[PDB]
């Protein structure tokens, strides 16, 4: 995941 | 309550800086250096001096830096990369003693125990190294299923927490036992990823730890009894705690949506101060060597240097 990445 | 300047006494600039949540890019040594990973090279700047040097810098392309922490004496530095290196630096020689392999993913946390390392990575694997011996790989400690993104040893070497974007808090043993290694806790009540993990520096089994954007909360741990002694909404993503003996207090960084440090009073966890200028997201905090300064590093390719627990 890029879970705390994503806007 | 004291004076605590609202702004950076310094503003150092961090061009390049890579905006990933998962890594841990800064790292402040004993010897009062500041090592900053940006993109694909790792620089190091006196705060004595203000001499800079551009350590090292990845040899292939599409590699970056994922993670930084200089051992305890401040002379060697670990990085760890993209391409699921723990690289071992000799800061003075400008020289690399190690490129230690063992992970199947990248390295975006690091923590230092004595001559033993300690790496998590993306794959959730956190490995030990005894960097002194040839077969530096003597452990593996499961306990994560995404990535490794929080690391610390307790100041007193008995435990070791770790914190993953599965959410999970670890705390785990400094030895194996019967079962192996195995947590002697496992914290789930965080709802988001666990990037911030620091230990009280006056009271040995106290653990604060941080949330992602879905969690957003600060909370106190004993890991002896396994207790959350609180959990306070911080109103966004947090990414960083350290503690400060000067005045028992803890500060966090965050993002959105005000992208501020908050000074909290323990044991209260009342609010302090906010210390406002970063235009985007927190990545990181760390903290000088007498502890009166902790450097912000975000993504607005700033690290802001505040002079926020000086003394008397």
């Amino acid at each position: 995941l890029s879970k705390e990445n994503v806007q | 309550c004291r004076y605590i300047p609202s702004l950076p006494d310094r503003i150092l600039d961090a061009p390049e800086i890579r905006n990933d949540y998962y890594l841990n890019l800064v790292d402040w040594s004993s010897g009062n250096v500041l090592a900053v990973a940006l993109d694909n090279s790792v620089y190091l700047w006196s705060a004595s001096s203000g001499d800079i040097l551009q350590l090292l810098q990845m040899e292939q392309p599409g590699e970056y830096i994922s993670s930084v922490a200089w051992i305890k004496e401040g002379n060697y530095l670990a990085v760890g990369t993209s391409s699921a290196e723990v690289q071992l630096w000799d800061v003075q020689q400008q020289k690399r003693l190690r490129n230690m392999t063992s992970h199947s993913a990248r390295v975006g946390s690091l923590s230092w125990n004595s001559y033993i390392l300690s790496s998590g990575s993306r794959s959730g694997h956190i490995h030990h190294h005894d960097v002194r011996v040839a077969e530096h790989h003597v452990a593996t400690l499961s306990g994560h299923s995404q990535e490794v993104c929080g690391l610390r040893w307790a100041p007193d070497g008995r435990h070791l927490a770790s914190g993953g974007n599965d959410n999970l808090v670890n705390v785990w043993p400094s030895a194996p036992g019967e079962g192996g290694w195995v947590p002697l806790q496992t914290f789930t009540q965080h709802q988001g990823a666990v990037k911030a993990v620091a230990w009280c520096p006056w009271q040995s089994n106290v653990l604060a730890t941080g949330g992602g954007t879905s969690d957003r909360h600060i909370r106190i741990w004993n890991v002896c009894s396994g207790a959350c002694l609180s959990a306070v909404d911080a109103h966004s993503q947090v990414c960083s705690i350290l503690w400060s003996p000067h005045y028992k207090e803890l500060i966090s960084g965050h993002g959105f949506a005000q992208n501020q440090l908050v000074i909290w009073k323990y044991p209260t966890m009342a609010k302090v101060a906010e210390l406002k200028g970063h235009t985007s997201r927190v990545l990181s905090l760390t903290m000088s060597p007498d502890g009166a300064t902790v450097a912000s590093a975000a993504a607005d390719e700033t690290l802001r240097l505040w002079r926020c627990f000086e003394l008397d």
